[PDB]
């Protein structure tokens, strides 16, 4: 892989739309929102230009048992290419805010999709650290 | 043929390693491949100071090839190879399993519809870099445990097996020269 | 079976690339998986089916349902066979693909091939099958792993989940020895194999 | 004729030909594949041009300042533009040719030195 | 006329 | 006699390699295809007349 991932900057829009979207999927009671992170990658700045949910489950009995639907991903990439073609796949972010040994597993799968180390984008949703809303 | 060298073997051998004799068979009649892993290890573990490894090796290990994991062949190999004196046997049998690793694949890669190779191959390099440190060639084997580097690191996951072997060898060399600090510094990266 | 949602679950082990089956035991299974789709499409064209692995610690979703079969094929060939079987995971994450449905209406089925000795306490499973009958979830278990050299443990726990229900947990024992694993399943029940109550 | 391992083997016979023909599907469509890998990858190169769009050139009219420039657009209106900042102050030289953005207007790169055709056709020469 | 047609505009401009 | 009849046996199963492999590669022949017919119709949208005509100086390359 590309070692450069210097800088990460983040559009004003990336935040909004995982705000929403963790709303509106009604994740609640710390079920995790996992959805996709499309920008440009392989450069020193690497330009996060949006986000949109994918299905997620998170159990709270045990963490390991969680689905991610696959195809949804594939389904994504040829609509996003078309849309904007500076896109591309380059991650996942965590509704965090906590740190976990799940996304070892979970960055596992994006493995397999992008051409980067997973960039793991962790944006608090409740913004208790209001200096640092972000992770990288 | 199989039949024939267990008997020689079990004969001359020990009472204490008379049930592994009996095992290697009855494991490879059943088909129990995994089972047949454990038993030839102990063996390779605990009797490789007797010349009964010597007389077992090429044979078993070059007509179990397949049925085991590639890295177990050669892992067993290693031991059969330290406690061998001869350099002459050393280099050899080093370049029938290289063969026999480049043919297999041809076969393997399509037929599992996956299958990696490329952990004996190093694992092999290794060696010969080793047995030429014994044979007193020191200028030979740093200079291809050099070549050996660049292509280690190309590689973006290796097993930690690899890595080691590869570190025991280049340690070695330091230590024959009796270069103090720099043994230090690359033993360091063998103990990690 | 009709109105009918299948998750298999693959498993690939150090016992799977053994000769226990003609040319290898690996090979063998290639057929069952499509054996068994052609035959689910066969009865009911709405019929889906996902493939999903017991391998390594964590499982991994290959496959999503679909009435397609070279999504399934091709993940069957890629195999790690130095994954082991976890069949407490397997389940778990079993029940989550099951519960996305195109039509709710259909059944839950779960049919697992098992090719090890388990890793997994007897005691685990108790609870872990009070779980699947009140979701009405169930499970054949194809069983050639266990009674290769040990005890069925995986029988106790079949017979408490039978009782009356939208389907009913089978436990079909395909003999370990070689005797071709997909020429068994053939000659099983496939037809007669439906959610009986 | 008599033996029937004969019939067997005369059975495989025409098995040997099944195996045959493939082996000759099979390569084909290793070929088919990368055939089509090409095509797709061609066809994409259009979709990621659509969004890089169109940019205008002038000149270096005149250096006033490094933080603002004067350049004289080649279609016609003089314009103050503003520089962006991985392109250089001192690659920016008075009669550089430059192309900046449409939208936004400012300098985005250099670009080589775009000659008339008339000293451009005896450069081309290689006799 | 091309096997569409060149049309010239009074400003200057070319289509197909 | 024997070798000859293990033979056949080895040609027997060879078949069972042969459709698995031929099917994974015919699905993904249609899979790939499909991906270029819908790049296509956008190319179709814009080569749609009239559209401006022009003239290329030169190619920098």
């Amino acid at each position: 892989m590309s070692l450069q991932h210097e800088k990460v900057t983040i559009a004003p829009l990336v935040l909004l739309s995982a705000l929403d979207h963790y709303e509106r999927t009604q994740t609640k009671e710390n079920k995790r929102c996992v959805g996709v992170i499309l920008g440009d990658a392989n450069s020193s700045t690497i330009r996060v230009t949006n986000s949109f949910a994918l299905p997620f489950e998170e159990d709270e009995k045990n963490s390991d048992v969680w689905f991610l639907d696959h195809n949804y991903i594939e389904n994504m990439n040829e609509m996003c290419k078309k849309i904007n073609a500076k896109e591309k796949l380059i991650g996942w972010y965590h509704s965090g805010p906590k740190l976990r040994a799940s996304d070892l597993k979970i960055n596992e799968l994006f493995k397999k999709y992008t051409q980067n180390n997973p960039l793991l984008l962790i944006v608090d949703v409740k913004q208790q650290g209001v200096g640092l809303p972000t992770d990288a | 043929e199989i039949d024939t060298i267990l008997s020689t073997l079990r004969m001359e051998a020990d009472p204490s390693l008379h049930p592994l004799f009996e095992q290697f068979e009855k494991f490879y009649e059943e088909k129990l491949w995994f089972q047949l892993s454990e038993s030839l290890t102990k063996f390779f573990d605990d009797a490789k100071s007797t010349p009964l490894r010597l007389r077992l090796y090429d044979n078993f290990v070059s007509k179990f090839y397949d049925k085991i994991n590639q890295l177990s062949v050669v892992k067993y190999l290693l031991a059969s190879l330290k406690d061998s004196k001869d350099f002459d046997e050393s280099l050899k049998y080093l370049d029938d399993l290289k063969a026999q690793f480049q043919e297999l694949d041809s076969k393997k890669q399509r037929n599992n519809g996956s299958k990696d190779h490329g952990d004996g191959i190093l694992l092999i390099d290794s060696e010969i870099a080793r047995t030429y440190l014994l044979k007193n060639d020191l200028v030979k084997a740093r200079d291809l445990l050099d070549d050996l580097e660049k292509t280690l690191d190309k590689k973006d996951s290796i097993p930690l097996r690899i890595t080691n072997s590869f570190y025991s060898t280049n340690s070695q060399y330091f230590k024959f020269k009796n270069d103090f600090n720099s043994f230090y510094y690359t033993s360091l990266l063998y103990l990690s | 079976m009709v109105l009918e949602a299948t998750v298999l679950v693959i498993d690939n082990s150090e016992y799977s690339r053994n000769g226990d089956f003609p040319r290898t035991r690996f090979e063998a299974q290639i057929d069952s998986v499509e054996f068994i789709f052609q035959a689910k499409r066969n009865s009911n064209p709405e019929n889906t089916v996902g493939l999903i692995s017991g391998a390594g610690a964590n499982p991994r979703v290959l496959s999503t349902f679909t009435a397609e079969f070279g999504k399934i094929l091709a993940g069957l060939h890629d195999t790690q066979i130095e994954g082991k079987l976890h069949m407490a995971t397997a389940l778990q994450i079993a029940q989550l693909t099951l519960k996305h449905r195109q039509n709710k209406v259909q059944h839950q089925r779960i049919v697992a091939f098992v090719c090890s000795p388990i890793s997994d306490s007897r005691d685990e499973l108790i609870r872990l099958a009070k779980t699947l009958k009140k979701n009405n979830v169930a499970v054949d278990i194809i069983n050639f792993g266990e009674i290769e050299q040990n005890t069925e443990l995986l029988d106790e726990f079949i017979a408490a989940v039978n009782n009356p229900q939208e389907e009913t947990s089978h436990l079909l024992t395909v003999t370990p020895g070689p005797r071709l694993l997909y020429e068994n399943i053939a000659s099983s029940p496939i037809i007669l194999e439906e959610g009986s109550s | 004729e008599q033996e029937a391992h004969n019939k067997a083997l005369n059975q495989f016979k025409r098995k040997l030909l099944e195996h045959r023909r493939y082996d000759d599907q099979l390569k084909q469509r290793r070929q088919n594949i990368r055939d089509l890998e090409k095509l797709y990858d061609k066809t994409e190169n259009d979709i990621k041009a659509l969004q890089s769009i169109g940019q205008l050139i002038g000149e270096v009219m005149k250096e006033l300042s490094e933080e603002k420039y004067i350049v004289k657009a080649s279609s016609g209106p003089r314009y103050i533009v503003g520089v962006r900042n991985s392109v250089d102050r001192s690659k920016l030289k008075k009669g550089v040719r430059v192309t900046l953005d449409i939208t936004t207007l400012t300098i985005m790169r250099i670009l080589p030195r775009e000659t008339d055709p008339l000293v451009y056709n005896m450069t081309s020469f290689e006799q | 006329i091309i096997k569409k047609y060149v049309i010239n505009l009074k400003q200057i401009a070319k289509f197909v | 006699t024997q070798e000859l009849q293990t033979r056949a046996k080895l040609l027997d199963n060879e078949i069972r390699i042969f459709r698995s492999e031929l099917q994974r590669l015919s699905h993904e022949n249609n899979v790939m295809l499909e991906k270029i017919k819908d790049n296509k119709e956008k190319i179709k949208n814009n080569r749609q007349l009239p559209y401006l005509v022009a003239n290329v100086v030169e190619v920098m390359d």
